[PDB]
């Protein structure tokens, strides 16, 4: 999550939905309109690294982010009966932080929990695809199309340890 | 936005290390990517003369407390974004840069930037002042790799000829075999020019 | 002059210093051009060795041991020698 | 950059084995290096030069596994055998490790990298016959994995403890169990007020 | 029956390079495995270099002997040995490098801190402080040059903290790194106040992680994962060694 970090930068880059706390002349920018005034009540998505600051500032806040469908409580129930086959890459390659940041701009144990006990699951899976190795599969195929790119880069390089231990092993 | 190009500045450069990750030798980088570069540092300049405006209606008075205010902090925070981005991308090539120094430089310059290859061979004048001085003992450029074997059997993936040794001169004649000591053939294998026996 | 005794030396001094091949015979064209100093001479040593480094810096290219091109870059290095004098 | 990316969290195994080779082993020597009161010597600057200068020949001397190893290359040194390196040792771990689901046996850390350099190279030199170490260290090997995937089955954010487990264990589960307990504890400070 | 270990012990009472060697190669493990720049000793590393360069004079002067008993397998020991050492040398170096390279914001503001409890000097060579130095001036005239004269100048400062993420880089004191407990520098377990009992007659040594404020008991000659923030404290008291 460092600022240089390119995945961190994406997943900040990441629009969530909100609504407008405040009418603000000349933001019509962010609303897309050229002279049209920001009104309250108004609902726009905005990129991440804005939203989240526009949500802590504002007394009351500039915004307020309206919940994704990526944090919504049918992917939560989704999530709930099997981590494994939800495709949390196709809802989002940066799911995981962005749960994360969620969390920290709004504490929530039991979605934390709950990401917890899926990235469980999940890694157990990774780490069994990892340990797999040639002596592409379709089902370390779909399991990575799944698996997000974080996740992906964590299991290439488990998967790359596990490889290259095993050719030390078989080769003077 | 203005902050998109530099996402897809950073998604090259997330691209390119995934890349030089997944190969393990070094492959000739990929060209510094000037558009993408170019195109933020035009948003750049166009977000400085949008914040000279805005510093003149201030000057002006108008809603200069809070309207402006507000504006001036999203041209700076959309400024920062992009500086960061421009950064990590650059850092990502230059230290790309410093390890493929490391690897032959120290024993494809279209896909840099003019100011890149400048600073790589800085990198590899500093990598050569370093071994030249204190510490000069040790080969500094010397294969990180720990002296498994003191003597391994050597000969030649090229026919380069005549070779220096510590007291020798070796034929590297196609497919001539040797039995030397790894140190001294350390240099010739980084050569290339004599592979596994 | 004396190639055999300053092949060690030349060889740590040139290979050590940039991975440079040095020829048998441009060990030898070293030799003569110390030789050309009728005692020993040491100061050519590191004359020696800012040759080679003016030399890479230069024409930065392997095996300059082959001596047709090192040559010509000894009489460069003494001529810049001589107009640091 | 100066580290591999690779070795920025882990040590090779490699690394490690050269960790094992700086581990001393004994030997039977067969040169009488040791001059009689009535010559070349090591004067070894990390490591004792007097015992390979006084080893004499079949008489029993440690030296660094590496030194051992390279002596042993010629005929003059034969290493001696680890005694938890015999079928007996072995089998009696075996047992314990059976009995003992949860604590592992109390093998070295090095032991599976030791058992495969010594059947790299000093199979001959074990009395009892390297095939049967060799399955005995795989089912060692085996029992150890099973364990292994119990606790990471039993994992906690707070801390873990491996008492008995192999140093090259210990390196290739680093990474993934590292970056999980991380990945936990990154989650549980978020959700912390 | 009467124990007379004390006396037997009394009547049997009646610089090594090897371990500087072995010295180094601990600090060159706690360096790797250390987030932090471990300070660097100077006293210990200059003893390393002049022992390699009395070493290798050495062999240099067999080998003319030799060209001039006549065994070179001890020749080649040493130089095998000189190798292993020059190697461990340089990766040590070269870690050390790359930390200050990965910190160089860091130690740019802990120079300019006289708070910092650590001089740069103090935690550097002099051969580091001067790359460190050099190194943070060219990379600060490339960055400038590209963009900070762009850059507002209110903006244009590298190292500024004003940023949502500081642009210094600092090491990972919560990192958590693998250890193992070395037990009290001293033989005597009783005579290190870290150490102490604990059940099944264990001598162990207290340790608390600040983020959950638990405590913990760390057995002596065993291994752990904690927080390097916590480890530092041990590590420091070389009561543990990072693995």
């Amino acid at each position: 999550m460092g600022y240089y970090d390119i995945d961190d930068v994406l997943a900040d880059g990441t629009e969530f939905p909100c609504k407008f706390q405040y009418d603000i002349p000349g933001l019509g920018y962010l609303e897309n309109n050229p002279g049209r005034p920001i009104t309250k009540n108004t609902k726009l998505s905005l990129p991440l690294w804005l939203a989240r600051i526009l949500a802590i500032v504002g007394p009351v806040p500039f915004v307020e982010l309206l919940p994704p469908d990526m944090f919504s409580t049918k992917v939560m129930n989704a999530i709930k009966t099997d981590p494994v086959a939800l495709d949390l890459h196709s809802i989002n390659s940066h799911f995981f932080s962005l749960a994360i940041k969620w969390i920290m701009l709004f504490s929530e144990k039991e979605l934390a929990n709950v990401v917890s006990e899926l990235l469980l699951q999940r890694a157990q899976e990774l780490n069994h695809h990892a340990s797999s190795l040639s002596i592409t599969n379709i089902a370390t195929s779909t399991f990575l199309l799944k698996l997000e790119e974080m996740e992906k880069e964590i299991y290439k390089k488990s998967h790359e340890s596990y490889k290259d231990t095993k050719r030390w092993m078989f080769k003077k | 936005m203005y902050g998109d190009l530099g996402n897809k500045l950073v998604l090259e450069a997330k691209r390119t290390k995934q890349l030089y990750a997944r190969s393990n030798q070094d492959v000739n980088l990929p060209m510094y990517h000037e558009d993408i570069i170019r195109n933020i540092l035009k948003e750049v300049s166009n977000l400085r003369k949008n914040t000279e405006y805005l510093k003149e209606q201030q000057q002006l008075g108008m809603l200069d407390d809070k309207v402006a205010k507000c504006q001036y902090f999203v041209t700076l925070l959309c400024m920062e974004r992009n500086k960061r981005c421009l950064l990590a991308y650059q850092r990502l090539r230059t230290d790309i840069l410093d390890s493929m120094a490391w690897n032959n430089n120290g024993l494809d310059t279209n896909n840099l930037s003019h100011q890149e290859q400048e600073y790589l061979k800085e990198y590899c004048d500093l990598i050569t002042d370093l071994k030249s001085g204190d510490l000069v003992d040790i080969d500094l450029s010397g294969s990180l790799v720990p002296p498994s074997d003191v003597f391994i059997d050597v000969r030649v993936l090229k026919d380069a000829g005549e070779i220096q040794t510590e007291y020798g001169v070796f034929n590297l004649i196609k497919d001539s075999q040797f039995f030397v000591r790894q140190s001294d053939v350390e240099r010739l294998i980084q050569q290339g020019y004599l592979q596994k026996i | 002059i004396q190639p055999p005794l300053l092949r060690p030396l030349a060889y740590r001094v040139l290979s050590r210093k940039y991975g440079l091949s040095i020829k048998s015979d441009g060990l030898s064209a070293l030799a003569e051009f110390v030789g050309t100093n009728i005692g020993a001479n040491w100061r050519q040593g590191p004359a020696t060795i800012k040759f080679l480094e003016q030399f890479a810096a230069v024409w930065k290219q392997q095996e300059r041991g082959l001596f047709i091109d090192q040559s010509g870059v000894k009489e460069v290095i003494q001529e810049m020698k001589e107009r640091e004098k | 950059m100066s580290l591999p990316a690779h070795l920025q969290q882990t040590f090779s195994p490699e690394e490690i084995q050269f960790i094992v080779e700086n581990e001393p082993i004994k030997i039977f020597p067969r040169i009488t290096t040791r001059q009689k009161i009535r010559h070349t010597r090591w004067q070894l600057i990390t490591t004792d030069d007097k015992a390979l200068n006084n080893m004499v020949a079949m008489r029993s001397t440690e030296v660094v596994l590496w030194i051992a190893l390279l002596l042993k290359q010629q005929s003059k040194c034969s290493i001696v055998a680890p005694q938890w390196l015999t079928t007996k040792e072995l089998d009696r771990k075996i047992q314990y490790e059976k009995t003992h689901p949860d604590r592992f046996s109390e093998l070295p850390w090095n032991w599976l990298v030791l058992a495969r350099i010594l059947f790299n190279k000093a199979k001959d030199d074990f009395h009892d016959p390297i095939h049967e170490l060799r399955g005995k260290i795989q089912d060692l090997r085996e029992i150890r994995q099973i364990k292994v995937l119990k606790g990471l089955k039993y994992l906690n954010e707070s801390h873990l403890q491996l008492d008995n487990l192999s140093l090259l264990e210990i390196n290739e589960l680093r990474p993934f169990i590292t970056e999980i307990m991380d990945k936990l504890r990154e989650i549980h400070t978020a959700s912390l007020t | 029956d009467i124990n007379i270990d004390d006396i037997l012990a009394e009547l049997d009472k009646e610089v090594s390079p090897q371990q500087d060697f072995s010295d180094l190669m601990k600090s060159w493990k706690n360096e790797r495995c250390s987030p932090e720049l471990l300070p660097y000793p100077h006293q210990l590393m200059k003893r390393l270099l002049n022992r390699i360069s009395m070493q290798s004079q050495l062999i240099e002067n067999i080998s003319m002997g030799f060209l001039d008993n006549e065994s070179k397998l001890p020749l080649l020991c040493m130089e095998t040995e000189l190798e292993r050492l020059k190697f461990v040398i340089r990766s040590y170096i070269r870690c050390r490098l790359s930390k200050i390279d990965k910190f160089s914001l860091y130690l740019r503001q802990l120079n300019e801190d006289e708070n910092s409890l650590i001089s740069l000097t103090d935690l550097l060579s002099k051969d580091e402080i001067k790359y460190h130095d050099t190194h943070s001036l060219i990379w600060l005239k490339l960055v400038n040059d590209s963009i900070l004269k762009y850059m507002p100048e209110e903006l244009q400062a590298i190292n500024d903290t004003e940023g949502s993420v500081n642009m210094i880089d600092e090491p990972d004191w919560n990192k958590f790194v693998f250890i193992h407990v070395n037990g009290p520098p001293d033989g005597k377990w009783n005579e290190d106040p870290l150490l102490q009992e604990n059940e099944f007659g264990k001598p162990c040594y207290t340790v608390t992680i600040p983020d959950l404020k638990e405590e913990v008991e760390l057995t002596i000659g065993s291994i752990y994962v904690m927080r390097y923030e916590v480890i530092r404290d041990l590590l420091r008291d070389d009561k543990v060694a990072l693995i």
